[PDB]
């Protein structure tokens, strides 16, 4: 899972 | 004949229409923004899934912001005349009302102003769909346990995430969103309107996803998407 | 034009  | 109601768009043209995918991975150095992973899941995912919706897909990636808005200005300036809608996917980094070209950022709205009601008139009336994986700021949320027509009609605008907030995306799986609109296109274009099909995905998002991370700031947080609607129709993908 |  990462942010954008 | 008989009694007629005209509550929903028109999607028996010749064509479906075009879908734009773009598709940003990698990133100048020099911008200091980091690459994608798990983008290619989505971009190959949207291409089957609007494919098998009769949409002409066109994906493209990796584009500078000069590039973004030089096509999106051509694409604009097509004659549109034989299709029912218009649909374009951005894949990026972004912030609250933009998204990034490789090299720089690209205002939204520059975006979407091509496809004005005025200013292209092959797609006036009918339904632009712009949907948007991409942050909107930096806010995490934690959870809960439990004769004319106005210029901006017609559009309707698919957020991964809410106003002021990350957007999640897995580097294996893809981003949530994208995965899970895929999955209720899949399943439910030809039976539930599109108002109805993205509310199935704000549910899958909201209750099948939470991030796990060894970083406790990012760690156990969770994603509603927002739908912006200024449609005047009901959107059904059959006829 | 396609890349994909």
């Amino acid at each position: 899972d990462e942010v954008d | 004949s008989g009694i007629s109601l005209d509550n929903s768009y028109k999607m028996d043209y010749p064509e479906m229409g075009l879908c734009i995918i773009i598709n940003n991975k990698n990133f100048h150095k020099s911008t200091g923004m980091t690459s994608r992973s798990g983008t290619d899941v989505d971009a190959a995912n949207l291409r089957e899934t609007f494919r098998n919706l009769k949409y002409e897909v066109r994906n493209k990636n990796d584009l500078t912001r000069e590039e973004i808005v030089e096509l999106m200005r051509d694409v604009s300036k097509e004659d549109h005349s034989k299709r029912s809608s218009f649909v374009c996917v951005l894949l990026s980094h972004g912030e609250e009302g933009i998204i990034f070209g490789t090299n720089g950022p690209v205002d939204l709205k520059k975006i979407t102003n091509f496809f004005r009601g005025d200013r292209c008139r092959s797609l006036t009336g009918k339904p632009k769909l712009f949907i948007i994986q991409a942050c909107r700021g930096t806010e995490l949320d934690c959870g809960i346990e439990t004769h004319k027509i106005p210029v901006e009609a017609d559009f309707l605008y698919a957020y991964s995430t809410a106003p002021g907030y990350y957007s999640w995306r897995n580097s294996k799986d893809g981003s949530w969103f994208i995965q899970s609109l895929c999955a209720m296109l899949k399943q439910y274009a030809d039976k539930l309107e599109f108002m109805h099909i993205l509310t199935r995905v704000n549910r899958k998002v909201a209750t099948e996803f939470e991030s796990f991370s060894f970083d406790a700031t990012f760690h156990a947080k969770k994603q509603i998407p927002c739908i912006q609607s200024m449609l005047t129709k009901e959107l059904y993908f059959y006829h | 034009d396609d890349d994909m």
